[PDB]
């Protein structure tokens, strides 16, 4: 009791996407865009895809480096680009100054940024099930009304580094709460976005030999 | 009918009819049928 | 009008073919009037 | 003996057309004959409805529409014939395509009120197993005890209103689990019949 | 769930023999074969007693009578027969014959203890639609439903004694509408049995 | 200042679909041009909304049909305009042909919702003389007072409840008296426009 609850049962952030700002080599873009998809590993989205609508929010959290696990004192903006507003598109973008894009200053050489962010959806939860098609066949069951927004991040930088920076997002989903318990996920996961599966079913269960067996 | 008989002894009627089915098979046997009327305006129902 | 609805469906060893027996007749509120003679 | 899904009888969102008896009536859809080897059938709620009647009209005039159900299921076998249904209603049914061609087709998405037999019985046509499909609301429909199953399911969505025609509410399902067998001299294929009525209907937007 | 002829439990006349239960008995008929093609079969009511027993012996030496009557049919079927019998009771049952020789022979007007089968069921040999016969009192014989019928039908005649040879009051009778239909292996001809028992008897006029 | 056609609201024939303010609603018809030359417009009061929306579907597919109107007739001259229009509401306008070919064509008994203009205004195409036509409920509209005139007719016919197609109730006539004349220089064609306003409207016999 109260180790099953369904609070309990989402809590402990966990690693969600590994970004990597490159800036050296045949990539000096020095930046990257990194569109918020909880459901990103597979040990995530089956967990998600127990209930069918969810409401929460989440604590990200950003622990960077560059390759050799040094950390420099290299200065790093991070920018949520909310749901509906246009992302940057190189190093110096406009996009990089609007002040409605919340943006987070931190260095390297520093404790792991945080930051939450509210339950952004024009519904009452997110909806991992849409049955249904949106625009009253790439278009069936996919609600857009699930998109969280996307998260830029750059070297306040002028020119080129030379220094990749791997980047690890971890998240951290608060007041969770889930309607409408569905089955667990039996096949594998072939294509994201889509509840597709193989050809080859297999079974549930691991076969024995006889029903009188043991 | 009795009342098909009678009212060809009169001129004019008007009132509300009742029609009682009753089936006579086998206990055993089972089934479901439909019994639909349509009103003097319309015409007969092609499909069921 | 009478529509099947569904099949017709017995265990085995019984007869595939049944009557229906429709009866006729007038409710309370029925009234005739202006008597005359018959056509047989 | 009926089924409450979730227990919540079905309600008007409080405060737009509230229809009445003359829509919220019984529509009894086709039957659907069960065989032996056949696989079972699934509608999808809303759609099944969009092209019949006052209700299809609605549907088809209407810009927001909510409304509860009844379906309710009943099958007319003799007493020699043996088999177990499982029907359920399953909220969100998304039906999934089957790759070795990635997406389904339409025609398996609203099947429209014909319904459509299940390709993959097992998998419920999408990945999820049909051994834990009673985890939804359901009723066992077992030949030698009971032959009708009532499921009332009332509105499940995130918004208030929603379309009628893009976004379907739920799925009824309805799978043999024990085939149907029977010994020689028999009516070959029992028939299941689907009756529908709304309830707590709204729509909103005409024309 | 006996039906009761126009309404009236059978009286004694109020001021002649009243008789006891020991004339008042069920006297139990002899059972009829209805088989498929049989066409049903009558009997006078006052006449099928005038040569059995004790009310016999009152009959055929007495000068006036008057009683009522309990008929009683059964009929001992199995469940997997089909078929539907239309039993009633006809007062004043005036047989007539069939010209294409112009009046029915006496074993056609009292056939006795043993009854008569009909020669022509749709015009219930006397001419008027078997189809109003429902006009008299009457009770249905279902197979599916039910297996017995009990006639209670009190005296009528003009006059408030009668000869109880001359004259006979009603006739009961009982036609297959719907025709007995069984598949192969089954006993091929239901029995048809048929109890009678007097009521509120009366004679006079002994020797 | 609305004539009430023989002093008489509307009513419900006490006790069938008693529709509500969907189908009570202003159906604004066409307007007509009204020129110099014209001779007058009349229409068949059921018959004009027998096609149009919701009362055209009820009246189309139910069998029995009794509703009063508000029949609503306005025109928008100038002040330098001159003329003057009779409106009546005619119960039972049985339209007469004229031979020198002996009853009138269906286009003229039933005109639709575009009215037909009269073919001889002095004798109201019906025999009868238009110095009489104001013995009916009626309003002048004389251009240089009122450019309005709403008449409120209940239902006149014989029986409780008749067909909205065979038979239709009443027609509304709108006649020129004296005619239309402007200086050089002006809307050439006052327009005219009819709204019509179903009033306590009942239906009975559904498909």
């Amino acid at each position: 009791v109260n180790e099953a609850s369904v609070e309990h049962f989402y809590s402990r952030a966990g690693l969600v996407g590994v970004v990597e700002v490159k800036d050296s080599g045949t990539s000096l873009d020095g930046y990257t865009v990194w569109p918020i998809d909880v459901m990103g590993f597979v040990q995530q989205r089956r967990k998600l895809e127990l209930s069918t609508y969810m409401r929460f929010d989440a604590e990200f959290t950003f622990v960077s480096n560059l390759n050799n696990s040094t950390t420099p004192g290299m200065l790093l903006q991070y920018m949520y680009v909310p749901p509906g507003a246009p992302k940057p598109d190189s190093r110096k973008s406009y996009q990089w100054q609007t002040a409605t894009n919340p943006s987070v200053f931190a260095k390297l050489s520093d404790p792991p940024p945080q930051v939450s962010v509210p339950f952004m959806s024009p519904a009452t939860a997110y909806q991992w099930f849409y049955d249904g098609y949106p625009t009253f066949n790439l278009q069936y069951g996919q609600c857009p009304n699930n998109m969280m927004g996307h998260f830029a991040i750059r070297t306040v930088s002028e020119s080129t580094t030379g220094k990749n920076i791997h980047v690890r997002v971890y998240m951290r989903i608060k007041h969770v709460r889930a309607w409408v318990p569905r089955p667990l996920r039996s096949q594998a996961y072939m294509v994201k976005n889509y509840p597709t599966y193989s050809q080859t079913i297999t079974n549930t269960a691991t076969d024995r030999a006889s029903i009188t067996t043991t | 009918t009795m009342v098909g008989q009678i009212c060809r002894y009169y001129t004019q009627w008007s009132g509300s009819l009742k029609v009682t089915f009753m089936f006579t098979g086998s206990f055993m046997a089972t089934g479901k049928m439909l019994i639909a009327y349509t009103p003097p305006g319309s015409a007969q129902p092609t499909t069921r | 009008t009478i529509w099947y609805q569904t099949n017709f469906v017995v265990p085995p060893d019984t007869p595939t073919e049944a009557n229906i027996i429709a009866l006729g007749a007038a409710q309370k509120n029925f009234t005739l009037k202006l008597c005359k003679d018959t056509d047989e | 003996n009926i089924v409450l899904s979730y227990g919540e009888w079905p309600e008007y969102c409080p405060s737009p057309t509230r229809p009445d008896v003359s829509v919220n009536r019984f529509y009894t859809l086709s039957t659907k004959s069960w065989k032996t080897e056949s696989t079972g059938w699934y509608w999808k709620f809303p759609d099944v409805l969009n092209d019949t009647g006052v209700f299809g009209q609605n549907a088809q005039f209407h810009y927001l529409y909510r409304s509860g159900f009844c379906m309710h299921v009943q099958c007319n076998a003799s007493k020699f014939h043996q088999g177990a249904l499982l029907v359920a209603a399953i909220p969100e049914f998304v039906i999934a395509a089957s790759s070795p061609g990635l997406y389904p087709d339409f025609a398996h998405t609203n099947p429209g009120k014909d319904g459509q037999e299940f390709r993959d019985p097992y998998v419920l046509d999408a990945g999820i197993p049909l051994s834990q499909a009673l985890i939804f609301p359901h009723q066992w429909i077992n030949l030698r005890t009971n032959n009708c199953a009532t499921i009332i399911m009332p509105y499940i969505n995130a918004l208030p209103f929603d379309s009628a025609l893009n976004h379907s509410n739920f799925g009824l399902v309805v799978i043999p689990i024990s085939p149907l067998k029977y010994c020689n001299g028999a009516t070959t294929e029992v028939p299941i019949t689907l009756t529908i009525a709304p309830l707590n209907s709204e729509f909103s937007g005409l024309r």
